[PDB]
RNA sequence: UAGCUGGAGCCCAUUACGAGUUCUAUCAGGUAAAGCCAAUGAUUAGAGGCAUUGGGGACGCAACGUCCUCGACCUAUUCUCAAACUUUAAAUAGGUAGGAUGGCGCGGCUGCUUCGGUGAGCCGUGCCAUGGAAUCGGGUGCUCCAAGUGGGCCAUUUUUG
RNA sequence: UCAACGAGAACAGAAAUCUCGUGUGGAACAAAAGGGUAAAAGCUCGUUUGAUUCUGAUUUCCAGUACGAAUACGAACCGUG
RNA sequence: GGAUGCGAUCAUACCAGCACUAAGGCAUCGGAUCCCGUCAGAACUCCGAAGUUAAGCGUGCUUGGGCGAGAGUAGUACAAGGAUGGGUGACCUCUUGGGAAGUCCUCGUGUUGCAUUCCC
RNA sequence: AUCAGAGUGGCGCAGCGGAAGCGUGGUGGGCCCAUAACCCACAGGUCCCAGGAUCGAAACCUGGCUCUGAUACCA
């Protein structure tokens, strides 16, 4: 049924760009994932040591953020224009959202301010209907009905048939 | 020689011999051990009865 | 001590019963006790504060004291030939109030009006359970009576 | 799509705690009164949010479930003159104001126990007159976080000038300043008078010609200027301290209509090719 | 070698399986149950013979092996090895223990061997075949008896093949069409479930 | 050293107070049994499905395809089990109660408790209370002084090596 | 809110980081084992020193002694909120 | 026949899939000056009423899973007492008493307190 | 019979959780008429096996397998 409670939308897109290091590899990339966003990032310490990747335990490897608002508008349809505006169709999840990647300079924003490198980052979007409070408020948390949900039938349609 | 030995034979015979005694049931049971707060106030409460 | 400790061989006895763990109802909290009144203990796994000894588990004894969170309940113990009035403190969660002499208020209650009653007629009865006794003569109607009989021996 | 397993060991939580709306950690240690006083009632000042209204209660515990001493809401603020801004920080003072009121005049002590009839920003509490110490309650806040400025806060202070003895500390109230560990008196009375909500309502109708008019349309559709907070809010308390007081879902089906309709999906389907 | 049997007949301990407590263990002498045929139907192999024990006692699992093989060698050179399907029905999980100057200081033994704790009116070994070769089968159980060391008897199954039908109900319920096939075991229909699940010539009332 | 024993008593007593016992009512238990087609663990065999590629052969001029093969894995079953597993759960044995050491009215005390005669308790007075299941019967009831003993052994039942 | 699992995202794979769903605890709680705990007793952050003072009582052990350990009040001074 | 706030019992109340709802209430929902809060006004906090019953909620359906109860299992398993009882024994029996558990089958799916409120 | 010890490069041996080498031996060039000796480089490891804890193991506890020393008396 078409009730107008029912449009679809993102919630959040959210940026993540793994290194596996520290000192000023990873602080680099936390400058042009800032720059990107206009909002401070945030570090993600890793997990297991695994040796292989000589990566310890604790120690800080990746930096990502979530934007939401116009600004995620702006800088998704951006990301798509790199990727010529489609998606393997593999790359939707189940549930409700995608993502994609890319290398940095692609976008729009001049590539040396701080002679920072080409950083590929994770471009994952993941997209709601009204009323997905209900799973998120404290009082009175509550599973999202079946009829709210956007499954990945959705998602391919809210691709295709507008937002390009 | 081997000397540990244990056991509770003959000892409930040995108990029933001057029988299971029970204390005596009392008027006016003790209150050594209430709540202190408690007993002072019944203290006072009887000092000042008329 | 001296070979066992506290909480020894309550593996069973001090477990929470199958699927009621987790939440203790509000109601074992708003009961209130007075000294003189008969009470349960049974220990509460979840509450490791004021638990009894695992001797206390499962007996009555009667309330003797009650300060804030606590009852002195009050057990005989047998120790040897005698009977040792024990005293200890248990937290609220432990103890539950008995109907060990449930039915005797309902039947004081009871003797006393009849007594008064049967009083304000001829002034004389007796308020005194009996044990159950033998039955008196009655008929039974002929109706339809069923034979039974041994039966033979099934090998299988 | 869970196991017959799983099933069979869940255990359930309490009601209230699956619907979510209780918590009994703090329940516990809300209603549970010490065994040496024997039937005490702990009083709960319970002060509750919806997006729309204001309830407020003063409630006891009891084993067949709790026991209203007095209720209040903000929808019957209309009732004493506010119609508008009925879930905001000035109106929780006088839901709160309300409540003290009520039960001060239900319990024979609002005589003895006026609060103050000038809403001051300052922390208060009512002094033990002689013979018959204040009403005692608890304020119970429930699943909210307790913030300052929060609104439930506001409903405190009411009940502190209604006349109510409740545990507190100034520290939540709108002001505070937290780096100063200080109350600031006049920003706690301009958010009793609403006044935080006036500077927004300026703010608007100067910067912003549209913006004011949706945001405010109920202020604006009753003749309520931001210059008509503190006058319109004093009436509002002055009044309440001057008068304190068929089918349409399915049944079940029987057993017959369900056997009935049970035959006829058996022999549907069995027929079925 | 192994003692005589008889160090180890009657049932004297409470059960001592393997564990995170009974370790090194020996392994059983018998590792296989299911000999002959074990692909066949319910409907073909009907006639079913047991071999039940008669008192209480433990049975090696060297001794439940000879068995097993003085059954199978039997059953096969009369009727053909695809005439029968042999079941052991008993699984050697007790651990019995050996006490190898010294005396009885510290005299708890170490695992010796694994036997089955079997009680009165318990089946040893089961055989389903064909009506016809019902007589290999009563004399290739009777040649097992004398592996084990108690009392044992033969009785004639009053039902199905392993099922738990009686060849009575079983037929009944086969060609009303109440009872679907599984394998060696039969599944009978009821009254419950979801009723799209059922095929529409097996939803029944 | 405590227990068991003697002697000395003394204090009450058929009012009552009890009891190696039942009946009535009410608590508590996880052993026997049972279960596994309930969690943990052990363990036999098939049957049906199926992969996001555990592996390949053949067809793949290709793949976001398969037929087999040992098989994972999934579903419904199936044999057999547990001192240090268990939802369930006995028989016997365990605890408490069955009035005169009960109840009520009145008016007092409190420095405890309450928003508050609000309670909690106690004090004084005045009334009631057919003795509140069966059976049996004087009491270690109270106290003192002290001896010997502190190698045990046997039988039915449960039970460890 | 954990273990784990499913579905997804450049390098990236069995396994680095991110996202959504399921998730009665299948994780964690210094150490053996057992019990206990889910808006916690686990994790992260804030503020702290009740790991304080005084002497009595009781429980386990038990002779109803001591020690060890624990529990419930009383009289204080504080932490936290 | 409904609802909210606080609840009692804590699955006949849970879980899975579905379907539907008059009024009022809840909710979703709009915003970010202010208090407050985060990587992120998503959460939390605050101010608000432009829309929507789509979700939450509520109620109903299923030869649903579970849960609860009944009948059976079965006077069976076991077990208190007795026997100069049987048997080589393991074990079993009789006498005087107590007496379970799964499968399998049938039924059911909440009850309700206080305060304020809506029907029509 | 129990118990101590020890299993690491082809061989003999060191290795104190971040974690693999010493001598000799192997391989390819050089020097020589040609071999050694000498010179320059290069490559080596189921750390006995199966666990378990551990920021993190060849090392730390547990089990399994193989070599070695020991103590086993009064009669
Ligand atoms: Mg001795
Ligand atoms: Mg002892
Ligand atoms: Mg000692
Ligand atoms: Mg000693
Ligand atoms: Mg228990
Ligand atoms: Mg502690
Ligand atoms: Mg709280
Ligand atoms: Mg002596
Ligand atoms: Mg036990
Ligand atoms: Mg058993
Ligand atoms: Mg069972
Ligand atoms: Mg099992
Ligand atoms: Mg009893
Ligand atoms: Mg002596
Ligand atoms: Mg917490
Ligand atoms: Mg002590
Ligand atoms: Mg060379
Ligand atoms: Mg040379």
């Amino acid at each position: 049924q078409l009730n107008p409670m029912r449009e679809i939308k993102v919630q959040k897109l959210v940026l993540n760009i793994s290194v596996g290091e520290s000192g000023d590899r990873l602080t680099r990339a936390a400058k042009v994932l800032e720059q990107l966003s206009g909002q401070s990032p945030v570090f993600s310490k890793a997990r297991y040591t695994v040796r292989s990747f000589g990566i310890r335990r604790n120690e800080k490897i990746a930096c990502y953020v979530t934007i939401r608002g116009e600004k995620a508008m702006q800088l998704l349809e951006s990301g798509l224009k790199v990727k010529e505006y489609e998606l393997l169709r593999r790359n939707f999840s189940d549930t409700g959202c995608f993502g994609f990647g890319i290398q940095e300079h692609i976008d729009l924003g001049m590539k040396y301010d701080p002679s920072t490198g080409i950083y590929g980052m994770d471009f994952f979007v993941v997209l709601e209907r009204a009323g997905y409070r209900v799973s998120r408020r404290r009082r009175c948390k509550a599973r999202v009905g079946i009829h709210q949900r956007v499954t990945k039938e959705d998602a391919m349609k809210w691709f295709q048939v507008k937002y390009e | 020689a081997k000397s540990k030995n244990h056991t509770a034979h003959n000892q409930s015979y040995k108990a029933h011999r001057n029988g299971i005694k029970k204390p005596k049931r009392q008027r006016q049971a003790s209150t050594k051990g209430m709540d202190p707060k408690f007993l002072r106030n019944l203290r006072y409460s009887r000092k000042h009865n008329v | 001590p001296a070979g066992h400790g506290l909480r020894s061989r309550t593996r069973d006895l001090f477990a929470r019963p199958f699927r009621k763990k987790g939440y203790i109802p509000l109601t074992t909290y708003l009961r209130t006790y007075k000294v003189g009144e008969h009470v349960d203990v049974k220990v509460n796994g979840a509450v490791h504060k004021g638990m009894p000894h695992k001797f206390y588990h499962g007996r009555t004894g009667r309330v003797w004291n009650v300060t804030k969170r606590a009852i002195g309940v009050e057990i005989n113990k047998q120790v040897g030939n005698r009977i040792i009035k024990k005293r200890i403190h248990v937290r609220v969660e432990h103890v539950q109030p008995s109907r060990c002499n449930e039915e005797f208020l309902q039947r004081k209650l009871n003797n006393d009006k009849l007594k008064a009653e049967a009083k304000v007629r001829g002034e004389v009865i007796s308020t005194k359970r009996q044990p159950a006794g033998p039955k008196p003569g009655f008929m039974v109607e002929g109706t339809t009576i069923e034979t039974v009989t041994p039966i033979p021996y099934d090998v299988v | 799509q869970k196991t017959r397993a799983y099933s069979k060991r869940f255990q359930v939580k309490f009601k209230r705690r699956r619907q979510g709306k209780t918590d009994y950690r703090a329940r516990l240690r809300l209603t549970n009164q010490d065994k040496n006083k024997y039937n005490t009632p702990k009083y709960r000042f319970v002060v509750r949010f919806t997006n729309k209204d204001v309830t407020a209660q003063i409630v006891y515990a009891t084993i067949a479930g709790d026991i209203v001493m007095a209720a209040a809401y903000s929808h019957e603020l209309p009732r004493y003159g506010l119609e508008v801004g009925l879930t905001n920080y000035a109106a929780a003072y006088c839901t709160g104001l309300l409540l003290a009121r009520r039960v001060l005049k239900c319990r024979d002590l609002d005589q003895e126990y006026e609060g103050n009839v000038e809403a001051t920003g300052e922390d208060f509490s009512v002094e033990p007159a002689d013979e018959r110490r204040p009403f005692r309650a608890l304020l119970d806040v429930g699943l909210i976080r307790t913030t300052t400025g929060n609104r439930v806060f506001g409903a405190l202070k009411g009940a502190l000038d209604g006349g109510l003895d409740i545990p507190h500390s100034d520290k939540r109230f709108a002001g505070f300043k937290k780096d100063e560990k200080q109350l600031d008196a006049e920003i706690h009375r301009k958010y009793i008078y609403g006044g935080h909500v006036a500077d927004y309502m300026k703010s608007l109708a100067d910067e912003e010609p549209e913006k004011y008019q949706s945001h405010f349309s109920e202020y604006i559709k009753k003749g309520i200027e931001a210059d008509n907070m503190e006058a319109l809010y004093k009436k509002v308390h002055a009044a309440i301290r001057a008068d304190p007081t068929k089918r349409y879902n399915p049944k079940k089906l029987t057993y017959e209509q369900r056997k009935a309709s049970l035959v006829e999906r058996l022999n549907a389907l069995n027929s079925s090719a | 070698g192994r003692r005589p049997a008889r160090c180890y007949r009657q049932i004297k301990n409470k059960p001592y399986p393997k564990s995170r407590y009974c370790r090194g263990v020996p392994d059983p002498k018998i590792r296989i149950y299911d000999v002959g045929m074990k692909k066949k139907g319910v409907d073909e192999f009907p006639s079913c013979v047991h071999l039940v024990s008669w008192e209480k006692e433990n049975v090696s699992s060297e001794a439940l092996e000879a068995a097993r093989i003085a059954c199978n060698k039997y059953m096969t050179k009369n009727a053909g090895k695809d005439a029968f399907h042999l079941r052991v029905r008993v699984h050697p999980y007790h651990v019995l223990r050996i006490n190898k100057q010294t005396g009885m200081r510290g005299a708890f033994g170490k695992p010796l061997g694994t036997c089955a704790r079997v009680d009165i009116g318990q089946v040893l070994l089961s055989v389903r075949c064909k009506e016809s070769n019902a007589v290999h089968a009563d004399e290739a159980l009777r040649r097992a008896k004398f592996k084990f060391p108690g009392r044992q008897k033969i009785i004639r199954s009053r039902k199905w093949g392993f099922t738990k039908f009686n060849r009575a109900d079983y037929i009944k319920y086969k060609s009303e069409g109440r009872i679907v096939p599984d394998g060696v075991n039969a599944k009978l229909l009821g009254v419950h479930g979801p009723i799209a699940k059922r095929a529409p010539g097996q939803a029944i009332l």
